[PDB]
């Protein structure tokens, strides 16, 4: 009744937080087999895993920012 | 304390002790350790390392079979 | 929509249309038979003629 | 080994299956082109000490007319090395059996690391080559000999 | 192009009801799936008559589709198991068909629009419209004669159970007491597994039946909310993506009969 | 009632997009196979 | 219910975030995978690999637009 | 006890951004794998593609219409 | 209390969006992975993943026609 | 409170939509990619293919069933 | 209040098909692919594989049992 | 409330249904795929098999006996 | 209202036999799977094993002991 | 409501061993994995998998602290 | 409506260590697999592995921290 805000900045934050973090996990797991495979390809690959850590990420982050125009706000 | 017996159709080039070696398969570079897996490996044009106690000699393949016991 | 009328009738328009399926497939199925009856038979009688 | 070539298309004709020939040595592949149908491919020239590419397009050659399904039975024929006195022609089946199986029980696990299918298809050529090269190479050492 | 999309003209709801049973004058009343199944059973019979009645070599026309059809369903079929491909052609060929043609009833105008009865209007400042129906009077609902034959549950209930029937009756034609010996076999844990797979057995005609109806209404619901929410151009992917999957449902249930006999036989 | 006619027709028009769509490959495969019985049958009447 | 709104943006953010994250995740992982068996098919790998993205973000982009207009009403 | 529905709507979206979009990454990730391997197949495949993102994303859309239709009453 | 159907039906389609949508992408993810690998069985291939597609898209009908049902009757 | 039978009905539903979808799903992928790599023995695999769908399709419909013992 | 133990065995039954769904799955994508690429020892990897289904189903069976008690007494 | 034992114990049934039943799922698959691989040690990995399955199962008796202290109170 | 805790117990017995259980399955098939690879270094692989089952059974022995503490005083 | 603190710690508890659980699968099938082949590097990956195992632990522990931060004030 | 932050807290906490737990399993498993097949390329592959498990404990952090703002 007067305690949800509190309820709502956790669970975005926890929701945004269950998902990004999976992403990470499997572009972390993919560029590492990707880099173990081929070294001399390297270069792209660190481009473009980061490109995908920018992505997953901000994703958490909106959450997060949402979060934080729900804790105060 | 894996004998290399690095031959080719036209004669032997290596059969000395190795302790460290890689291979350019075709699905990744792979490295053989004296206590690898059974293993069957098909390599593309690419570059075997020797590294026999720190060896570390470059050596060129232009494809070929790979088994490792 | 829940009675067993309804679901008898269906089910008796089921059958009919099943039957008249029935009669259709057997016809193509016999057609298909005699095609492929007459063109084997016109293969046999091609080879033996270049024979 | 003129002979045993005539004697075994000869004999493969008996049974109504076409014959073709690859000729190794420029003896073979006149004499070919004289008796009868030419050779398909030839690769003569190759010295006393010839290197795997040499007989690469010949047996190239043979892998895709068998998998293409021109020929359905692959045959060498060569002079094999007994001695130093005597020497024999020998005809082996190399591509229709293509199978050297082993009666106990060697392999342990191997990983396929493109596949068991991969794998095949890039060592059955291989394997054909490699035998053909041995046969090849105890022809040169029956010829000096 | 972005600018054409105008809301004056919309429905003011969206009406979601079961099946609605028809005026019914005689005795035997029948509903609004009923003459829209047999409409199409009717138009069904007249183009086999066609196609049937100029039958020769080099087929061209209606007859040259309906062949290719035949022999696209026959390939599918033999593909799965040659012991059966003609013998249970009949019903899987026609039940598709039939299927087919219903959804592609569906899509076809005056669907929800007549109603056999047994942009000023439209509300400002909102994304959907208010305008009244012309059935709107006296306390009425627009009952819609025409709709998918296969929105309603009586008719695929009814395709269900004569599959199965035929299934079961081909598996009993020639399998000896397998039945028996394949379920409940008292032989270890294989009992466990054949009382489960009786149990999938008997579920399957209502799961199929279940999943065809549900996917007709779901179809029919979602066309009529997306014309809730634009007037024009918007549903146009969605009344694509419906329409390839009202004839991937129609081959899918045949496929699923033809495997469902096989598996009974085997 | 225009709302259901605008309804109609705009399920009509989307309809009539997607099955020309479909039906200009469908038409192609059926030409397609159309021919090849065509030639099965020319076989079998060559053969004869 | 005094509160039931923030926790509307909350919940809706943190799931449109477990989604489009985790499938651009993935997304990344393949494309980085295939970019390490193949070096020079890279423009097309680039091209479905941002139509992908575009697609898995779309879902979000709409979390988003809900949650901001449950938030401003 | 009256802003339930709002969180409905929340729900309408947001869980309904999580399989589409998770299995559309899978899919661009059998996709590109297929391009990491074959190259000419493109034609083939991308059809296919196509055909599995769009049921995804019209998934995603009966989502987002059960979002409107609780949105709006 | 006063609005739980409207939750229901969002709940129910929100579910039905999760499972199926992540079915279907791994159903399209496998096929078009085999046929870049096998690109002479697509015939049988391609309709055995709509068949599959078609069970993962009636369960999520499933769920879509039950949250139907619960917001109108 | 309202009634509870609607929010039982749904989260029975699509919880067994979510279950049974993910299992077809890796079914579906598994049988394809074993017919892509050994065709000769496809029909015997399908076959299992099928039995697999039909047990999480059991699983599913006794979702629904349940969810019909909830509904009326 | 009145629909609690509705609600307990429609979770009970949900739950008990998202766990032993996917384990059924796993194992028959398993199962199928072991036996093409072994149809030798088909029948002894069929036999595990029941095995294997004949224990995940029985917990969805206990589940089931355990829902219809609750349904009961 | 006065139903808050059901909930529980059928929570608990169904959460025991859903760890234990994708534990036994991949378990089942492993060891069918490596015995299909190499079935000379079938039989050794078939008991390490059966002792995951053993620990598995535990897992859900555990749960199943808190479920059972909820079933009688 | 009295009856929370009975569903606390049987959420922290549940869903912590959800995580360690399919950790625990994937653990002995990565174990089945290097076994059929490398049966030489097998029993170095099941001491790894256990050690990983420990950990997993560590939190499941967590899930068990704290809800005792949540059963009892 | 008087019950929210012990199955709060149970919500601490349960939803704190799920995901570590999983982890800690993943990485010992993973360090199996990469044991059977290449046993020399026995140790260092073992070493790195030791690293992952605290990592987990670690999220795993902070559930449990925050139960206790629950359980007891 | 007391304890309820307590929920919260709890929530908050069971998110982030089933996200990242997850993410964190995933990103060792590959590298050690990688490391298995490739030896020789560890000391390339350790500093993006370490970054990965960063990124994943900073996302179970920031569900941790908003769980202390919370509680306190």
């Amino acid at each position: 009744m007067e305690g949800l805000n509190l309820v709502a900045t956790a669970l975005a934050v926890g929701l945004g937080a269950i998902g990004p973090g999976v992403g990470i996990g499997i572009i972390v797991s993919g560029a590492v087999q990707a880099i173990g495979r081929n070294p001399e390809i390297e270069n792209r690959v660190v481009t473009y895993m980061f490109i995908g850590i920018a992505f997953t990420e901000a994703l958490a982050i909106f959450g997060l920012v949402i979060a934080f125009l729900i804790g105060f706000g | 304390p894996i004998h290399l017996e690095i031959v080719t159709a036209e004669r032997v080039i290596l059969s000395d002790d190795v302790d460290m070696i890689s291979a350019p398969t075709k699905d990744g570079r792979v490295g053989i350790l004296p206590r690898h897996a059974p293993l069957m490996t098909i390599l593309e044009p690419g570059e075997l390392d020797i590294i026999k106690n720190g060896e570390r000699t470059p050596f060129a393949v232009s494809g070929g079979f790979m088994e490792v016991l | 929509g829940i009675n067993p009328t309804l679901f008898i009738a269906q089910l008796i328009n089921f059958l009919l249309l099943i039957f008249i399926l029935r009669a259709l497939l057997y016809r193509p199925v016999m057609n298909l038979l005699n095609e492929r009856t007459r063109r084997i038979e016109e293969s046999v009688r091609d080879a033996e003629k270049v024979r | 080994v003129l002979r045993r070539a005539g004697r075994f298309i000869t004999e493969q004709r008996a049974m109504g299956r076409t014959v073709d020939v690859y000729t190794f040595g420029r003896k073979g592949r006149d004499f070919f082109l004289r008796t009868g149908f030419a050779p398909a491919g030839e690769a003569t020239r190759l010295g006393d000490a010839p290197k795997l590419e040499a007989i690469l397009g010949v047996a190239i050659s043979a892998i895709n007319g068998f998998q293409s399904g021109k020929y359905d039975e692959l045959y060498i024929i060569y002079s094999e090395f007994i001695n130093t006195l005597v020497q024999r022609p020998a005809i082996k089946q190399l591509l229709p059996v293509e199978s050297p199986d082993i009666s106990t029980t060697t392999n342990v696990d191997y990983t396929y690391e493109p596949g068991e299918e991969e794998v095949l298809n890039s060592i059955l050529p291989r394997y054909v080559e490699t035998q053909i090269y041995q046969a090849v190479l105890e022809s040169i050492a029956s010829e000096h000999s | 192009i972005a600018s054409r999309f105008f809301l004056y003209t919309g429905p003011p709801h969206v009406e979601v009801a079961a099946e609605v049973i028809f005026d019914g004058i005689p005795g035997f009343p029948i509903t609004n799936s009923f003459v829209v199944a047999i409409i199409i059973d009717i138009f069904v019979i007249a183009l086999a008559v066609a196609a049937t009645r100029n039958l020769q070599m080099v087929p061209r026309g209606l007859q040259n589709v309906m062949e290719f059809i035949l022999e696209s369903l026959y390939n599918l079929f033999r593909n799965i198991n040659a012991k059966y491909v003609a013998t249970a052609f009949p019903l899987v060929a026609t039940i598709f068909l039939f299927v087919l043609f219903g959804n592609w009833f569906g899509l076809l105008p005056g669907v929800g629009s007549i109603g056999v009865c047994h942009p000023l209007s439209s509300v400002a400042a909102a994304e959907g419209e208010e305008i009244h129906d012309t059935c709107a009077a006296q306390g009425k609902k627009l009952v819609p004669l025409f709709r998918a034959p296969a929105a309603d549950l009586n008719f695929t209930f009814a395709i269900a159970v004569i599959s199965f029937v035929f299934i079961e009756y081909w598996g009993f034609r020639a399998l000896g007491p397998g039945y028996l010996k394949k379920f409940f076999n008292t032989n270890g844990i294989m009992s466990f597994v054949g009382i489960i797979e009786f149990i999938s057995e008997l579920v399957k005609p209502f799961a199929l039946a279940f999943r065809l109806f549900g996917n007709i209404f779901a179809g029919e619901v979602l066309l009529v909310v997306m014309a809730f929410l634009v007037p024009l151009l918007l549903p146009l992917p969605f009344y694509g993506f419906e329409v390839f999957v009202g004839f991937i449902q129609a081959l899918i249930f045949a496929l699923l009969t033809y495997a469902f006999l096989n598996i009974a036989v085997t």
